[PDB]
RNA sequence: GGGAGACUGGAAUUCCUGGUGUAGCGGUGGAAUGCGCAGAUAUCAGGAGGAACACCGGUGGCGAAGGCGGGUCUCUGGGCAGUAACUGACGCUGAGGAGCGAAAGCGUGGGGAGCGAACAGGAUUAGAUACCCUGGUAGUCCACGCCGUAAACGGUGGGUACUAGGUGUGGGUUUCCUUCCUUGGGAUCCGUGCCGUAGCUAACGCAUUAAGUACCCCGCCUGGGGAGUACGGCCGCAAGG
């Protein structure tokens, strides 16, 4: 996984205050960059099952996260989805 | 559960299995 | 010839046993086996065979000069210490008793279960 | 007549086998030195 | 039973250069004693048997003299 | 940057007073590659269990050094083609 | 011993070469096919290759399941404990659907030591399309893809709360005997076994890891054969599902 100086700088780029680390954003932010590094590992081991299932965890765990956030409020769903490059 | 039971569904089985096995091109060629 | 230490190589198998006499370098000068002392088929598997098969590997041997042996026994136990005590009671003398059995660290396939 | 044969092959699945595996009344019993083994 | 050497205060570390540290863990033949007989805890068992085999493979144990 | 612990043992055909200076020579990818630090130790003519490439003794070298993954791999590679060099081992000596 | 990749070690089997060396070896309940006398088996030295990793190693660990232990390095997944800083119900289940899924099998290309369906002899037998023996091809192995089944079983779907205890064992935090060496002992959280209450069950048994007491969601059953078969359809190169 990241390293902390990864996790601290995402969280502070996406953090809503310089505390939080649960927040919704913060937590999307750091399993998106996860999400991209399992990919590039996985381009290159195409056979590890065992990690492409963590992989379909952590983006279940995130598409969960963006529904909570955008049933809360649209417009921090829209400002996320566009800041981190997301589809859906 | 007896054994039984399992002996009928598997020779059940076996003769189902020996049938498709002797007719295999008869079946290709009918369909 | 006239080799006076030399080694006694034992292999006792589930159906034979085979003594041969060898030169330190590892030469086999003096050789009998169960077969050769007049047993057949499941009679040479017995530890009488292999008492007679070292009692003459033995002397086979001792007249071509060799007087004290050490010995290498190898095989499932079927008449190993019957070998060992006819190479002594044939006018050998027996220096040192090693077991040095092939084992493998998991390689190859053992063939089936027998039934 | 079946139940009889007595011949080779109807005694050769009662025949002892193995050397320690499973145990019959014409076994053959384990050979056991003097002393205790400890 | 026995005590684990390694986990009281003076445990010392499992390596494979110290070779009598090793061989005490060893049977005369070369294998390796069982966690029972040696009595110290099962971390320490699969760091003793690590041990001894990376010694083994450079050639400071002998492979079953 | 991580440390390493590798040993090596080397035929004991050649003479134990150049041993140092080879190795040293050898370090300098090492050295160069990503300002890594090195602290060699020896303790040679040892005979060896058993016997290695037709060979009865060794020297036995032990190097402790701090380098990148990249840069280790490369010089245990080079090692292992020079032909002095019978055997070579490398150790993360971190938690792993 | 969670997974993927790369490199690498030793024992043993087989084969090849060269010494010593002779007449048997091999195999069985007992033998015979077979190998050897053109120098076998045995013993020693050297070489080639493939596969599996003794001891550690267990009812012990990890994984959703299938499953996973020679060593090292690189990349990577999950779990647990403590603090409780952060968010503030974001939870659970899940029709269909998608993915993974032992072994055997299938395709293309390599590899092939041992084992070994088929196939050959030998033996046993009234007969042996078998059991036993001697050989032995696919296969087993690797790369990339198919297949999608198993006694894929704990024959026990997932989540949650509650309901006597006793005793092993794995991981972690802590108070007190304190030598603080010691499974000292306690407490606690998370696993994994055994024995046992209440309760449940036709019985066997289960029993804080429930088959007890309840709540939410899913799958499935409705006498035995015919039959998980025919027909139609979908998937598959085929086997077939």
């Amino acid at each position: 996984a990241l390293t902390a100086e990864q996790k601290k700088e995402i969280l502070g780029q996406y953090g809503l205050h310089d505390t939080d680390t649960g927040s919704p954003e913060a937590q999307v932010a750091l399993l998106t960059k996860r999400i991209q590094d399992l990919t590039e590992h996985l381009k290159v081991h195409k056979h590890d099952h065992h990690s492409r299932r963590g992989l379909l965890l952590l983006v279940g765990r995130r598409r969960r996260l963006l529904k909570y956030v955008a049933q809360v409020d649209v417009a921090r769903y829209r400002s996320l989805i566009e800041r981190l490059g997301l589809r859906r | 559960g007896s054994v039984i039971k399992k002996r009928r569904k598997r020779m059940s089985k076996k003769k189902h299995r020996k049938l498709l096995r002797r007719t295999r091109v008869q079946r290709r060629k009918l369909g | 010839k006239n080799v006076p230490h030399g080694a006694a190589h034992i292999k006792s198998t589930f159906n034979n046993t085979i003594v041969s006499i060898t030169d330190p370098q590892g030469n086999v000068i003096a050789w009998a086996s169960s077969g050769h002392v007049g047993f057949k088929g499941s009679r040479k598997s017995t530890p009488f065979a292999a008492q007679l098969a070292a009692e003459n590997a033995a002397r086979k041997a001792q007249e071509h000069g060799v007087k004290k042996v050490d010995v290498f026994v190898k095989g499932p136990g079927s008449g190993r210490e019957t070998a060992i005590r006819s190479l002594q009671a044939a006018g050998l003398e027996v220096g040192t008793i090693s077991d040095v059995t092939p084992q493998p660290h998991n390689g190859c396939r053992p063939p089936k279960r027998r039934r | 007549l079946e139940r009889i044969a007595e011949h080779w092959e109807a005694r050769r699945g009662g025949v002892p086998a193995e050397a320690g595996r499973e145990w019959r009344h014409e076994s053959e019993p384990a050979r056991r030195p003097g002393y205790f083994p400890r | 039973t026995r005590k684990c050497v390694f986990c009281s205060k003076k445990g010392q570390t499992i390596d494979y250069k110290d070779t009598a540290l090793l061989r005490t863990y060893i049977s005369e033949r070369g294998k390796i004693r069982a966690r029972r007989v040696t009595g110290n805890c099962v971390q320490h068992q699969r760091d003793i048997a690590v041990a001894v085999k990376n010694a083994r493979e450079v050639a400071l144990l002998p492979f079953g003299s | 940057m991580r440390p390493y612990e590798i040993m090596v043992i080397l035929d004991p055909t050649l003479d134990e007073r150049t041993v140092a200076p080879s190795l040293e020579t050898f370090l300098n990818v090492i050295r160069k590659d990503g300002g890594t630090v090195d602290k060699v130790d020896i303790w040679g003519r040892r005979r060896l269990a058993y016997e290695i490439a037709k060979h009865a003794e060794g020297i036995y070298a032990v190097i402790d050094v701090k380098a990148e993954p990249a840069t280790v791999s490369e010089l245990d590679r080079q090692l292992n083609l020079n032909e002095s060099v019978l055997r070579t081992k490398v150790l993360r000596t971190d938690k792993h």
